[PDB]
């Protein structure tokens, strides 16, 4: 057999590849999970630096 | 060349993380190892913002913790997080010790990663042990003295080791504010064993399921498992939330709600579930130096198989009868847990003895017998005559 | 430094296994497929034929262990009962 | 002809056997220098002739 | 780990004996079908570790066209591991060629590092 | 004293984390396709070598 | 090969310690580095053993020191082998940074071995405040609240920084126990620092005293500089055993020794010696914000250096001009501590003025203008027409 | 650092300049002898730093003669330091024998990379 032949791919291949929309999909997705991830890692960092403000017993006696 | 080739610094960074050779076939389970060093990031980093509340001192230390769960703006978060994530680092660390005895990554040319494994879970052991101490409730003081009494049995020097232990002649205040002190310093000496066995996997790399060379197709680390592994990181942190916000007391003990007493024994003295195993093979010796030898000896005994497996194929994907005593071994280790958290009564003396003997008959007897078996039948089956 | 002890994996270019020839390799690009393609045809193929193989060897022992602890905490309870403080005082000597 | 061994040979034993005798007294030697002030010892440690 | 020596001496005594041949053929016969390496196209010798120096030596000594084939094997069952299927059935090693292709330059090896190592440590007569 | 700001902002971790959960499994598909419908074929040389 | 040489562990020691290349002519100015490193083990030991007995409670804080010297074993030897170490490491680290100043060490190819030092620095003097505090004595006391306070000045969102710094509305005990959970973990930062220092020095090796390569004559450290740094460990211990036996409290101040009182000022709040030439430059400047910055410029204007000097010459061995003014900076520098440890009164304002000009004159105008003087003297003395 | 280049031009302007030269030219001899790098027995572009690319082009266009001779002056010199002596004063370097014997080649070396840089950032007119 002769290396020219390229061999079967059409049980994954596409509607048409259509480079406007199969970098769409994956970008949205790659975004949301960069969006989230940011505002999690916010909402840590807010949560330990709180923690040494003063507490509740010297409020009281404020 | 790149930057990240020629600085002095990327290039570790570059070489350890991006252009990593790995094998291609690598599953999921080759995904605890970066878990357990999240894991280590977790108890480092919300340990060190309770001691900035906590008190060591017998009198004021049961108090200094619910004093971080009521008055300290977001107290309550730090330590069922910590609470909760140590159950968590001892349960993939079972898991990945699991996969290293199925896979076969124990043999040579990888024996010199493996001792530095059991190392790491000796003073892990220890860090876990000392920090229950610190919170001083009933299951606190009266588990110190179970195990701090033990070492009174060795000969002739036994009494003067427990006494330089306590700090006096029972567990008392000077106890509690050393073991403060030791329990901040073990994470740091755990977190450098842990750069020492990076650099001896760095060496030969990683292995893979099936247990022959991986040299012929490799895949860079960087956009394939990078991303692999986020895949796991955010499970565990979902079913951590899931236990620090809506069930963060099932994994304790209520006693250690009650302020610790050396007037009143409780009527069970019981472990964390992740030292239960270990502490059904010591109440099994009836003697009590025995009994202290045999519990560490449990431990050590892992330095063993690499010498007593006869095989000459690697892992048992392919091995049956090897296959059938694998999981002969775990559920025989899940059954002295329970026998750990019984009474001390019939029938439950006999079946911890029995359970006992197989853990220590699987690394010394089974797998040599069963190794050499293994070979003869690939043989006989392929050249008979 | 020096070099040191060698090892049995290279780097890329010499990694250090045989020397291959008369193979070649193909792929296509993911942008130009389409992905969640088959993920039933999996959970239902696959992992039922993953489960199938490798499923005597993990229930088999579960079943011997989970039959002992059974037999145990069910004659516990019976010396500890009232019609069985005559069996306790036996074996409990 | 043969002499047998685990890369350890029977007489690459006795030709520092002598040596494992005098290393085990340098092991001797090493640790009752390290541990008298400890108070167990003391028994005998001082059962000297002088001192 | 066990030497093929040894492994070849309990082998060659269990089948030249009648009566344990005709007892211990069948159950190794349906280890085999039950391990499940032919499944991915892979001969016994292939799965044999490589990191050892007699190891090593046997496959310098290998034909070179023996040698091409066995690289292709060994890629192939690593991409049919990490898809999770099987090889079509016809694809499928069969028990014809599954030999032991690797064993004579194996034996060999191990022979001559006895002989080597006899000599290192003798004990002359006078 | 906390039960009611704990479950609460349990809730909020809970479908943050879930969904990034789901978002990674989809990105790592992607990213894997070119590996997984890869084709190897085998042409055996001359041993002339 | 050799062991020591084919070993994933010992390589690393070999390469570094035994091995290694080494000019044949450097001097006893390059034993300081190996003294540095039994200075931070000789701290981090002695402070382990006393943490068992340390609490950080503001009511109890000065009376467990108190403890630890009459009641504890040896606990004597312990505080004052402590106290008086961190004075000795803070001397020959002026000595090793002098040096690299006088020899040209942070030009380049060492640019990055000069910056990974400046950082060192400053984690070193944020570690001892922390712990000077801890004693809580009325140096400690007023001490914090002098340098916490300097925040305040930040615009908009200074007091913000200095009430999440204290924990509330005054230096009190949310500030001590926070402020000894800090200093216990900087020392283990400061050790990660001094391994990525060695990680840069390998690259290139040590330079020399005559500022030329020394690739033509290469001695092996083992055996001629491993005994030639005997020397210096035990004139180093000899002279630290005067201070802690016969004269443990020459260097600081009687004031510690009374407890930390906010109702009662002393006369006289005054530094340790080795941050007094750093709290004058902080005094000299009229407004609160251009103060705290001038003082911070002080530590970060050395990484000016590399840029500054115009040189086609390492080092100030041949250099004649650059050697008067090497020596002007270095009695600049003891000035400026002696005006630290006096009374805001005439002279001693205007004298501490002129003093930090000249610190920041050095490293800015006087190095760039006689290096381009030299180097045309180096030419038309040869080249004269 | 400065330039090569720049010490050139800064210096030779010294030297034309009759009134300069009477009043910066002393200054500069007893500069050089109050340095003391003969006494060890070397020249002045032996002292010149050589870890940049410039320098090393330099060293390696230097004849095979007077290369030789610069690593002995440098070896002689390490030694005659450690031992913390001086040489004997029948083996200083002359004032005649100072001769910037690397100069040339450092100049040409600089004036390349200078040609070289503006060709790469060019402003074209049309
Ligand atoms: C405490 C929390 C820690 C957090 C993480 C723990 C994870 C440990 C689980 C054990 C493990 O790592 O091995 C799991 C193994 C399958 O590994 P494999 O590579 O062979 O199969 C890859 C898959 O086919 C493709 O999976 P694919 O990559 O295509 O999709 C991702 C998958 C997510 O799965 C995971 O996260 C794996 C943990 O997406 C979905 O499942 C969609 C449904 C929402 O499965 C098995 O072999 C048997 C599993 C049952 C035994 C588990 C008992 C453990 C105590
Ligand atoms: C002091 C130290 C002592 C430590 C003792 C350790 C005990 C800790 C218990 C941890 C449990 C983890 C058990 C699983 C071990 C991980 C490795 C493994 O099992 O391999 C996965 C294997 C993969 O399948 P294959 O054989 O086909 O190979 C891959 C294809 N090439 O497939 C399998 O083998 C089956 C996988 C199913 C795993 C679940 C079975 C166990 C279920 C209940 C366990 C309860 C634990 C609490
Ligand atoms: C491997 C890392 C660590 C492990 C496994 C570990 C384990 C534990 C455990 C099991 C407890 C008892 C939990 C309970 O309250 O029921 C505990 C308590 C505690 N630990 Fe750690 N620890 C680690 C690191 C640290 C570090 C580095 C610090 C300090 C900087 C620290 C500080 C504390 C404190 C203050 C407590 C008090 C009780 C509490 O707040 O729950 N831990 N630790
Ligand atoms: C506790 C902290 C630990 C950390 C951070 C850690 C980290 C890692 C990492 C990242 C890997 C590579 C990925 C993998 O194989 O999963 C690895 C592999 C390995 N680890 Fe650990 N590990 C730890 C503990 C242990 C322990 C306790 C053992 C055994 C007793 C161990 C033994 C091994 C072995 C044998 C391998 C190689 C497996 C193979 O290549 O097949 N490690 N470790
Ligand atoms: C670079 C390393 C260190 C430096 C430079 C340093 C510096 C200091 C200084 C200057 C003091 C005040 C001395 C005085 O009493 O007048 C002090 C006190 C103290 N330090 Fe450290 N320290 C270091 C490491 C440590 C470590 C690692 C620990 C704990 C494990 C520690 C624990 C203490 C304690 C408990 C005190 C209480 C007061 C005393 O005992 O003198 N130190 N430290
Ligand atoms: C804990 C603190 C430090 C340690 C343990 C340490 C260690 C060392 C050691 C062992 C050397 C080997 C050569 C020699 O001794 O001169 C060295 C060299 C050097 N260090 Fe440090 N050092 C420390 C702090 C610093 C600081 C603060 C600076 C500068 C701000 C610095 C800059 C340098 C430079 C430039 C060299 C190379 C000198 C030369 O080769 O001529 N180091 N250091
Ligand atoms: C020119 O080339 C040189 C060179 O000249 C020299 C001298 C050295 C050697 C000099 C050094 C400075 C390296 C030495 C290393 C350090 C200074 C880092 C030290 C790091 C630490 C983490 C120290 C901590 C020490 C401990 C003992 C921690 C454990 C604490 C204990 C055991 C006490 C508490 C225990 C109990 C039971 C209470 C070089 O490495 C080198 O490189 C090639
Ligand atoms: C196979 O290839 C791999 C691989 O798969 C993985 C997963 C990893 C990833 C990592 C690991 C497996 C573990 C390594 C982890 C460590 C050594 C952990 C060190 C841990 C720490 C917690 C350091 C913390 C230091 C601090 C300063 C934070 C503490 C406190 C703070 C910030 C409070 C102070 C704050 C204020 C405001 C005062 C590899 O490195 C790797 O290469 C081999
Ligand atoms: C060795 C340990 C393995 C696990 C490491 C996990 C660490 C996460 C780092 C991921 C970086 C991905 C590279 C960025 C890139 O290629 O371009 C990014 C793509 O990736 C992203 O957008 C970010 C996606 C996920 C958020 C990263 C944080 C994950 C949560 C961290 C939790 C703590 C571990 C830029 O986007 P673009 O290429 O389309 O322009
Ligand atoms: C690491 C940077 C250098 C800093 C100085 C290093 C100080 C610590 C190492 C001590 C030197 C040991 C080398 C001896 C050796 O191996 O050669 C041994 C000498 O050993 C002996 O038998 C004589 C006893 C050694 C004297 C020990 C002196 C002081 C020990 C430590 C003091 C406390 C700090 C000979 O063998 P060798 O020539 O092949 O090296
Ligand atoms: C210490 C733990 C033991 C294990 C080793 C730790 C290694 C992990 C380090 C993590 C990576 C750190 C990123 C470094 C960024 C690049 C550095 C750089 O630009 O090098 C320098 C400048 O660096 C500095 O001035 C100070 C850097 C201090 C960094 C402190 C974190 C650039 O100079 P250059 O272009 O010549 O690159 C070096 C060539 N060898
Ligand atoms: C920079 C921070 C972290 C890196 C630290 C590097 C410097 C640490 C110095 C370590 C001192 C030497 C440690 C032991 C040396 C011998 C190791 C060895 O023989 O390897 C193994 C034994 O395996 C082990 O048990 C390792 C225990 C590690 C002990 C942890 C302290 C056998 O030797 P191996 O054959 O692997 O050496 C290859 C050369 N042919
Ligand atoms: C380093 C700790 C990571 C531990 C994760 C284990 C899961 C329990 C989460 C507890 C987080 C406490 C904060 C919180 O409750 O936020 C909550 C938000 O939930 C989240 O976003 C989840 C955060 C985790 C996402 C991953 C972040 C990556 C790490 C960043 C490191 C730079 C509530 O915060 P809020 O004040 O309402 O804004
Ligand atoms: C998490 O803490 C507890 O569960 N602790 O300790 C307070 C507890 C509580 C109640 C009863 C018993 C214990 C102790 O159980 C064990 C069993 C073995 N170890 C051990 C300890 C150190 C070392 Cl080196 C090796 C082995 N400890
Ligand atoms: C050893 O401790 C003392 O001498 N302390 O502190 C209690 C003291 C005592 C009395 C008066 C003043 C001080 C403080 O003097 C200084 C001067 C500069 N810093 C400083 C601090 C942190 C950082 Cl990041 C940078 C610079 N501190």
């Amino acid at each position: 057999k002769s290396t020219y032949r390229t061999p079967n791919f059409d049980d994954v291949l596409k509607e048409n590849n259509d480079a406007d929309k199969g970098r769409s999909y994956a970008y949205f997705m790659v975004g949301a999970m960069g969006l989230l991830s940011s505002a999690g890692a916010k909402s840590t960092v807010e949560t330990f630096i709180s923690s040494m403000t003063a507490t509740a017993d010297v409020l009281a006696m404020a | 060349m790149a930057f990240r080739k020629s600085n002095v610094y990327l290039s570790l960074v570059n070489s350890y993380i991006i252009d990593s050779p790995q094998p291609s076939s690598i599953n999921y389970w080759w995904n605890m190892g970066s878990l357990l060093g999240l894991c280590l990031v977790i108890q480092i980093v919300t340990g060190i913002f309770m001691a900035m509340h906590y008190s060591s001192n017998i009198e004021l230390a049961f108090s200094s913790v619910e004093h971080i769960m009521r008055d300290v703006h977001n107290g309550y978060i730090l330590r069922y997080l910590h609470a909760n994530g140590a159950s968590f680092f001892f349960m993939v660390m079972f898991m990945h010790m699991a996969k290293g005895l199925y896979y076969g990554s124990y043999r040579s040319p990888r024996v010199t990663l493996w001792n530095v494994g059991v190392i790491i879970f000796i003073l892990t052991i220890a860090t876990a042990f000392l920090g229950y101490c610190c919170v001083y409730g009933q299951m606190s003081h009266w588990g110190a003295t179970v195990i701090t009494n033990l070492f009174s049995a060795i000969p002739f020097v036994g009494n003067d080791i427990v006494s330089w232990l306590w700090g006096g002649f029972s567990v008392s205040n000077p106890t509690i504010q050393r073991f403060f002190a030791l329990h901040y310093l073990v994470p740091f000496i755990i977190a450098a064993m842990v750069i020492m066995h990076l650099m001896a996997l760095h060496i030969h790399g990683s292995s893979n399921p099936l247990g022959i060379t991986g040299n012929l197709d490799r895949i860079p680390m960087h956009s394939y498992f990078i991303f692999k592994d986020l895949v796991t990181v955010f499970l565990f942190m979902l079913i951590l939330a899931l236990f620090v916000f809506y069930s963060p007391n099932t994994l304790g003990h209520p006693d250690n709600y009650i302020p610790g007493n050396p007037l009143v024994t409780p009527a069970s003295i019981v472990p964390e579930w992740y030292l239960l195993p270990f502490y059904a093979i010591l109440r099994s010796i009836p003697d009590k130096l025995l009994g202290v030898i045999t519990m560490f000896a449990a431990i050590l005994v892992l330095l063993v198989l690499p010498f007593t497996d006869r095989s000459v194929v690697r892992g048992n994907t392919f091995k049956v009868l090897s296959k059938f005593f694998f999981f002969i071994f775990v559920f025989n280790f899940v059954l002295l847990g329970q026998i750990g958290a019984c009474h001390v009564e019939v029938p439950y003396v006999l079946m911890g003895q029995i359970a006992t003997f197989i853990y220590f008959a699987y690394f010394l007897i089974i797998v040599p017998v069963i190794s050499t078996i293994e070979n003869v039948l690939f043989y006989i089956g392929r050249v008979n005559k | 430094g020096p070099p040191s002890g060698k090892t049995y994996m290279g780097w890329w270019g010499h990694m250090g296994g045989p020397k291959q020839k008369g193979i070649t390799s193909y792929a296509v690009s993911p942008y130009a497929q389409k992905p969640l393609q088959g993920i039933f045809h999996n959970a239902v193929f696959n992992s039922f034929r993953r489960f199938k193989s490798q499923f005597l060897y993990v229930l088999i022992p579960a079943g011997i262990y989970w039959y002992w602890w059974k037999n145990g905490n069910e004659y516990n309870e019976f010396l500890y009962s009232k019609a069985g403080r005559e069996e306790l005082e036996r074996v409990n000597v | 002809t043969g002499l047998h061994f685990g890369r350890l040979s029977l007489r690459s034993l006795t030709a520092y056997a002598p040596n494992l005798m005098l290393w085990g007294g340098a092991s001797m030697l090493g640790l009752f220098v390290f541990t008298e002030g400890w108070p167990k010892f003391q028994d005998t440690l001082y059962k000297k002739i002088p001192l | 780990p066990q030497s093929f020596t040894s492994i070849a001496r309990i082998g060659d005594y269990i089948l030249k004996s009648p009566v344990l041949s005709k007892l211990c053929v069948p159950v190794a016969n349906q280890f085999i079908n039950l391990a499940g390496y032919k499944k991915l196209g892979l001969k016994f010798d292939d799965l044999i570790a490589e990191e050892n120096p007699i190891m090593q030596t046997a496959l310098r000594r290998l034909p070179e066209d023996e040698s091409y084939a066995r690289a292709y094997r060994i890629i192939r069952a690593h991409q049919t591991e990490l898809t999770h299927h099987l090889l079509p059935r016809n694809e499928w090693i069969k028990a014809q060629e599954d030999v032991p292709y690797l064993l004579p330059y194996i034996l060999e090896a191990e022979a001559a590092a006895k002989e080597k190592d006899e000599l290192d440590n003798i004990e002359v007569s006078k | 004293p906390e039960h009611d700001e704990r479950k609460r902002l349990g809730l909020k971790t809970v479908i943050i984390l879930s969904s990034l959960y789901l978002l990674s499994i989809w990105v790592k598909k992607f990213k894997w396709a070119g590996i997984k419908t890869r084709k190897f074929v085998f042409n055996p040389p001359k041993p002339r070598k």
